[PDB]
């Protein structure tokens, strides 16, 4: 409700039909281990901001037990829940456009057969800051194609929501396990990725700072790792 | 009322993904028996095709049994004097199975990679199963195969089709002849999962998603002001 | 009021050197913001309007740039028929002020 | 094609009026708006009003009081007024259509000098 | 010129009363449409033949409100070109003050002048907030109503 | 609700008991036809506003079906739905006063037996400005007299309804037909007209453009008209 | 009877089995709206009259409400009644051919791929004078082709009913709705042209003049048009 | 603050000629505006208040106007005691600041 209590961890929010479930299927097994709340940097969303990109499990590769078990184990199965929460006045205007993309492929900004590197494919809990400069392997930061080739508006077609700061302030999309195998390595492939789009520009009025956190609390359930590391040998 | 939006009749349907070109001649003094197209493999690759590549990425994950037609046909451009009636090898290369690298190789009498014997002129028609290692194939892969080191991003062995490769089972004659072949894909039982957003710039790569540099725009300018209809 | 502060006020190059043209703003324009040429006794004429769209009957030789308070125009590759008074205007929160000015003059 | 004639007296006395028009032809008043923006001689462009294209008018800070613009849709004329004239307002006065809602088809401009 | 995240905007002014906001045909093949979701799939084939379910969503302050009026023009019809010729016929008086995002569905067609027409109109002039002057923004969507078939798949080129 | 929609057209509003329903007395024969929202053009009430004044059915005259039945027909009978709508933010004040007065005699500006003339009685929809200045022919706007001798304060034994715009924004006053005959000419008299007129006196903030508009939306109801024209000679 | 009253309209008439119902299919939906008797300015059957053609819906193009909502909708879908009479003494002598042509595609004067002009196609209540010479654009008018090349005396396999002066003096017959779709636009297509033909031609006696009227009468019936322009958007 | 601009600062007439002196504001002062009259050494005395109402032992002669910003003091048909300083008060938002003032002459 409003002190929602997971591990040691408690977060407030507002919710009445909040949860965006992606594709109608609830996050299942094929919690109470590492199922807390990760509540991540907060980004300033300034009036210039292009938006930004999380990937999971990457954004959580070095959350605690979370993270320690990412390492510890080859394989794993997690779900997730993401809370998108930008504070803001009754006087800002603007909208985010809070999108989960299974197997978020990017793009380059060399073109042809050149790939995007790990430092950058992978950036953690920093995310891609997509307001920034094209650094050499990274990918192309161009938000209308949003990073792959494909145009800003029909992004709607993933598992998305929108912040209007004029009607709430809170996303909560709860992501299950979409992958084509039943577990695979965590460390190296990436399931979903997370984008907080700005697509309205943040307006703030005269006499306010031009410029808006937002927090991305990401809780990871349903997760499962592979039988092996505990598994006897006899 | 809605049978043609079936993803089992939008994908699924005969698309010309491959030509090739073999010839029949000798390989006496013949040192590179594709330069000389003594025969072709061709690692089947549906992305290659961009009107089906376009279809195929409105999805995520694609799960289909292959069907393939080969059409050969002859052609004499020299002094020949008759039409030779000609067979042709296409030789299915599953995944993981090694490809030829001569028209005589071991590879061709290889029991465990299938071949159509089929007259140049009549069609071939046979039919592979879904050969993936995922319970479907990845149009989009976030993330590197098989190693913790550099796996160029999305470049993954899970997508491999398998192989095919074409030779003339014929000797030569006095004269060359020139078949090329048509290779036809229709996937059937096709399913797809997590509809994705349609491509609106063109391609670069083959598996990357990577857009050329300073294109065109997609999104195309009004003839007036946003008030003109 | 968002008033305009056009830098510097006028320029001296040859045909052929590059022209960053600057407006900076003291509220938000949001890339609303039209850039102008005008000749001795002429009317002025569109040249780049949202800060990087080229209007029409415009060469390839001028480029809008910037976002949010800071404006460039930078021109490649003068010509002969490029000299003149160069005016932003944005057209944000009525009024919509123009800048100071910068002038070409040749070297 | 789209032109907008700037027409006006250009000999006026100061602490007076002005009926500085614009016949518009080639589109309608009643679907474009009109910018006014003037220039003095040495100094820089001015923007003075923008009648919007169904009534409505803006004005600069400094000249809600003096300026006003009407526009008949029939004739197709813009109108610009001004009170209390100074030396200042020795400017070339120019018209525009609102394309994008930005200025464009600037006619030649009427230069109308205010003198004793 | 090019493409951005502001070609998504349908940009708002305070003091426009009696203007037109937008205006759009309803040729879901080409125009604003060619590029959406439904029209990239209206374009692999030749005869859509169903309803158009079209929204709007504004996006500026909590405290701004004006009042939107939303005319439908039907085809064989001439898009309205005053605000009052398009509250005589098909609308919406849509209160951005009251309701943030208002849902339009666009009547059974068979589009395939023609198609119809879809404007927005200013009933009032755009209400600011004190002291936060400048643009705000509408936000367009279109789907298709449940009833929309599609038939005769054929092949864009390019 | 916040969707009524009244044949092809569609308003946004909001109501608790904002219906007055003049003289209890719901409008009844002695819909599905002219029964529609005609929404006027939005008058501008500015900080110097004293009123406007609409007659009706003569604001409805130029209004698509109703107006073209109501030149067709000679004799006709129509009730009212009248919403008077001012949208404005929580930081203005000020009220109206939105009136409904049956059998509106207007006083002449010059006194003794001089009448109103034809082009004044019957504005239309652009109604009577009663912040203007008096023409040769025309009503006296002077609004404390209610532009027929009588005080202002005592308007409110007609049906009416205030717009205090600390507590609501929109008035509803459903009109039903008022006459002493049973049918009656439209086009040459009318019987109620609508009021809209600023008590306290809009006050903006600074950093406030001192301007506020309102919509008057009326919607026809139970609107008969004469057999005539459809009845048969045999 | 004789006294048939369809709306504020009222024809006097003879029937016995007179109405020529086309193909034996009365017109239905997929009256009391449009249904009226619209009665056209009457033809003179002169002794060298070649014969007369009405282009249906273009001859109601018009015709009061009928005409209006012909070009308010642009879909609509009607069927006709069709009287024709030719009013005579018992000593005329002469007989014509009330024919109804579905989808009567006409044939220019000047063959190849030259088309008939919208003028002539459309040509309202006045229709097509079969007797008049060929304008620049227009229809053949020879009549012995039937306007399309196809034989007078086979035009008796379309829905026809002769006026034998000698027998009788009216034609009645009711057309259905035909075309191959279930609502199309009135204003660019013709569904039916009635014709009226003298075969036999009018010989007066001694001491009458050379010349009778034809009354043309035509009753649309089960009038249908589009849902929108009334459709609400909500 | 409201400040108020009273325009012109002084007038040369006639006994019998029509003074108008007029007083516009900055903000609305919404007719809550009072005009005074003063003499050489003498306390200044009401005239209009309420920017219409002619005050308490004041003469026809003097006539308020104006609504909103602007205000106009009419004086008909001039007598010998109605020459002095008049300074206009707006009494609306605290502080309650005056004009500038017109004084009255003789041709």
């Amino acid at each position: 409700v409003q002190q929602i209590t997971l591990g040691n961890s408690t977060i407030t929010t507002q919710e009445a039909a909040n949860a965006v479930v992606c594709y109608a299927e609830w996050p299942e097994y094929l919690d109470t281990s590492v199922c807390r709340f990760y509540t991540l940097d907060s980004k300033t969303w300034t009036t210039g901001s292009k938006g930004w990109c999380w990937k999971l499990p990457d954004a959580l590769k070095d959350m605690g037990v979370f993270g320690q078990n990412m390492f510890f184990h080859s394989l794993g199965r997690s779900g997730y829940t993401v809370h998108v929460q930008c504070n803001a006045t009754k006087f800002h205007s603007g909208c985010l456009l809070v999108v989960v993309i299974p197997e978020h492929q990017l793009a380059s900004h060399e073109g042809g057969n050149v790939s995007v590197k790990y430092t950058f494919t992978h950036p953690g809990e920093r995310g891609i800051d997509l307001s920034s400069a094209n650094e050499v392997g990274g990918p192309v930061k161009d938000v209308i194609y949003n990073m792959n080739g494909t145009l800003l508006g029909n992004l709607l077609i993933f598992p998305h929501q929108f912040i209007n700061l004029r009607t709430n302030n809170t996303a909560t999309i709860v992501i299950p396990y979409i992958n084509s195998v039943p577990i695979d390595s965590m460390t190296r492939h990436n399931n979903v990725s997370l984008m907080v789009i700005p697509i309205a520009p943040l307006t703030v009025p005269t006499g306010a700072t031009p410029s808006l956190p937002i927090t991305v609390t990401i809780a990871p359930m349903c997760t499962e790792f592979s039988g092996i590391r505990s598994k006897s040998i006899v | 009322n809605g049978s043609e939006t079936d993803v089992e009749c939008f994908l699924g349907r005969a698309a010309c993904v491959h030509v090739t070109e073999i010839q029949n001649k000798d390989a006496t003094g013949i040192d590179n028996h594709r330069e000389a197209k003594l025969f072709n493999d061709w690692k089947i690759n549906l992305s290659s095709l961009v009107q089906l590549r376009k279809k195929l990425e409105l999805f995520t994950y694609v799960r289909f049994d292959s069907e393939y037609t080969i059409l050969a046909t002859a052609s004499q451009p020299d002094s020949a004097n008759y039409s030779s009636n000609l067979v042709v090898q296409a030789m299915y290369v599953p995944p993981g199975a090694p490809n030829p690298k001569e028209w005589d190789d071991y590879t061709w009498q290889s029991a465990s990679n299938p071949s159509v014997f089929f007259k140049v002129g009549d069609t071939s028609r046979f039919s592979v199963p879904y050969v993936g290692l995922a319970s479907a194939y990845n149009c989009f892969y976030d993330g590197y195969s098989h190693d913790d080191a550099e796996t160029q991003y999305g470049i993954t062995v899970l997508n491999h089709m398998g192989s095919m490769a074409f030779r003339i089972v014929n000797e030569h004659d006095e004269h060359k002849t020139l078949v090329k072949i048509r290779v036809y894909h229709r996937a059937k039982h096709v399913e797809a999962w997590i509809p994705r957003a349609p491509r609106a710039l063109p391609y670069t790569s083959i598996g990357r998603t990577n857009y050329p540099k300073n294109t065109e725009p997609v999104i195309k300018k009004r003839k007036g002001d946003i008030k003109s209809y | 009021d968002i008033v305009l502060t056009q830098s510097p006020a006028a320029l001296s190059a040859a045909a052929g050197a590059t022209v960053a043209a600057t407006c900076r703003a003291s509220g938000n324009i949001h890339n609303a913001l039209a850039w102008y040429q005008q000749k001795a006794g002429k009317s002025p004429q569109l040249l780049v309007y949202a800060a990087a769209a080229l209007a029409a009957g415009v060469p390839s030789r001028f480029s809008g740039s910037g976002s949010g308070t800071a404006y460039a125009l930078a021109i490649n590759s003068l010509a002969a028929d490029d000299f003149g008074a160069y005016y932003c205007q944005h057209f944000w929160s009525t009024p919509y002020t123009f800048g100071g000015g910068t002038k070409l003059e040749i070297k | 094609a789209v032109q907008l004639a700037e027409s006006g007296p250009a000999l006026v006395a100061p602490s007076q009026a002005l009926s500085i028009t614009c016949t518009v032809a080639g589109f309608s008043l009643t679907a474009y708006g009109v910018a006014w923006v003037r220039q003095p001689p040495g100094a820089g462009l001015e923007w003075l009003g923008a009648i919007w294209a169904a009534g409505a008018t803006d004005y600069n800070a400094a000249l809600k009081s003096r300026a006003s613009i009407a526009k008949d849709n029939s004739k197709s004329q813009v109108f610009l007024a001004m009170a209390s004239l100074a030396t200042a307002d020795t400017a070339a006065y120019y018209c525009a259509r609102e394309w994008d809602a930005y200025g464009d088809y600037w006619g030649q401009g009427t230069t109308v000098t205010v003198s004793a | 010129t090019k493409d951005e995240v502001n070609s998504y905007l349908i940009p708002l002014n305070a003091n426009r009363q009696n203007e037109q906001v937008f205006g759009t045909n309803l040729f879901i093949g080409d125009g604003v449409f060619k590029t959406t979701l439904l029209g990239e799939i209206v374009q692999y084939y030749t005869h859509w033949s169903g309803s158009l379910r079209f929204s709007l969503m504004y996006t500026g302050p909590a405290l701004s409100s004006a009042k939107l009026i939303l005319a439908y023009t039907p085809p064989g019809a001439r898009g309205p070109q005053d605000r009052r010729e398009a509250m005589l016929g098909t609308h919406v008086v849509w209160d951005i003050g009251l309701q943030s995002t208002i849902v339009m569905t666009i009547p059974w067609t068979s589009g395939v002048t023609s198609a119809g027409f879809l404007s927005c109109w200013y009933q009032t002039s755009l209400i600011l907030p004190p002291e936060t002057t400048g643009q705000v923004y509408l936000l367009s969507f279109i789907s298709a109503c449940p009833d929309f078939k599609l038939r005769l798949m054929k092949d864009t080129q390019t």
